[PDB]
């Protein structure tokens, strides 16, 4: 099957900039009546996929101008002349030429802003919950940027991954900012038998992690 | 057709 | 007015089948291919196959060949896609589209062993700054969706909302909100959560611990 490789990941515009991502594919896809079907699609989170370019270079009905598309053999290409905020979103590029086709993985364009750290906040069990025999602690990471970030969560000082549950939100449109929420699950009796719980998030914007902890029998 | 494969060529 | 309209979500247990459905309209239904798309949980996009509505013809990515069954009918202008046998690999939302140019809005497929479920929702005050930030846990439900508001939806900046979360076969999602030392804990805040499929309504206020 023809694999397509997009790069980059994720990239970071500024309104009124250009924007330029790029498509690999794995083997020539000129198909033998002379057309390349290498297309792109656009894709706003929780929206369907929009028939952006195809065949390189022909732009989808009802696209504007400030996209383009290029490339021959192997490397395509798809510019935007000046960002919108409307052009955020998933771009993939997909060949038609061969069977099965084939789509690249991806390339999320996401809003440039200044970095800043998360507000971290951890909370206990509730009364509720620890009636009916459970203990979630939970740690909120709010408004911080860029995306990637990494929480580790400790007991009594010692790591624990099992029960932990993740979830991420999508960039904020207004503050540009992400957010996470990270839920470590244990039975009322388990939770019982130590003291300090601890989450700890390293962010490039922090030399040394963030800890917010508390301790049970306090 | 739409262009977008040669069956939809 | 080309329109591409699908049918609603479905849940399948492990080992089942489902058919979906996506009804065209604004255009000659038999002068384009019928394409599908599969878009798994935080993932892109695979091609499933093609059905030309003039004579039934298909193509099949082989990797759905054996799961995959493409049928149209012509006279109600609706193509259907039926997957049988499947396990939580098939969770994803599903398009149609036609000759890739116009995408229906997707059919989301939850492939769980879970039962409807109300949740159990707890409210997250701060341990025992002027600033202040509470939480809600909604733990433990089934399927999709939850509402979720604060303050009955008076308390709208400063949310945040979390992508919900399917774990052991069942969903759970949170919320925070952040509002002033001056506000909390002298006015109320409520965490307000609806689950429609199991007829679920519950408000929780958020108390200062003791």
């Amino acid at each position: 099957d023809v694999v397509l490789t997009q790069t980059p990941l994720s990239l970071s515009v500024t309104i009124g900039q250009p924007a330029s991502i790029s498509c690999r594919s794995s083997q020539r896809l000129l198909y033998s009546n002379g057309k390349t079907y290498l297309n792109w699609f656009q894709q706003r989170p929780g929206q369907a996929p929009k028939y952006l370019m195809f065949q390189v270079s022909k732009l989808g009905p009802g696209i504007p101008a400030r996209f383009s598309g290029s490339g021959s053999e192997t490397d395509f290409t798809l510019k935007i002349s000046r960002v919108e905020a409307e052009d955020l979103g998933v771009y993939y590029c997909f060949q038609g030429t061969f069977f099965p086709h084939t789509f690249g993985g991806g390339t999320k364009l996401e809003m440039k802003r200044a970095d800043a750290a998360p507000t971290v906040s951890i909370f206990p069990p509730s009364s509720e919950q620890l009636t009916s025999g459970g203990a979630s602690v939970v740690c909120f990471l709010n408004n911080f940027y860029p995306k990637d970030i990494n929480v580790k969560w400790k007991i009594d000082g010692s790591e624990r991954q099992n029960g932990v549950l993740n979830s991420w939100t999508d960039q904020d449109s207004k503050d540009s900012t992400y957010s996470m929420s990270s839920t470590l699950t244990l039975t009322k009796d388990e939770y019982e038998r130590h003291n300090s719980y601890t989450c700890e998030a390293t962010h490039k914007t922090s030399t040394s992690p963030i800890v917010k902890s508390f301790n049970r029998n306090e | 057709g739409t262009g977008a494969t040669p069956a939809d060529d | 007015q080309v329109q591409l309209r699908q049918s609603g979500p479905e849940l399948v247990k492990p080992g089942a089948s489902v058919k979906m459905s996506c009804r065209a309209s604004g255009y000659t239904f038999t002068n384009y291919n019928i394409h599908w798309v599969r878009q798994r949980p935080g993932q892109g996009l695979e091609w499933i196959g093609w059905i030309y509505p003039v004579d039934g013809t298909t193509k099949y990515n082989e990797k759905f060949k054996d799961k995959t069954t493409l049928t149209s009918d012509k006279s109600s202008s609706t193509a259907y896609m039926s997957l049988s046998g499947l396990t939580s690999e098939d969770s994803a939302i599903y398009f149609c589209a036609r000759g890739l140019d116009n995408w229906g809005q997707g059919t989301s497929v939850t492939v769980s062993s879970a039962k409807t479920t109300a949740p159990s929702v707890y409210p997250l005050a701060p341990v025992c700054g002027s600033s202040v930030t509470l939480g809600c846990l909604v733990k433990g439900y089934f399927p999709e969706p939850v509402t979720l508001t604060w303050n009955s939806g008076s308390l709208s900046s400063g949310v945040h909302t979390f992508p919900a979360v399917l774990q052991s076969d069942l969903y759970t999602l949170s919320s925070s909100v952040t509002v002033t030392s001056s506000t909390w804990p002298s006015q109320s805040i409520t965490c307000n959560v609806a689950h429609p499929a199991s007829s679920t309504k519950v408000d929780k206020k958020i108390e200062p611990r003791g």
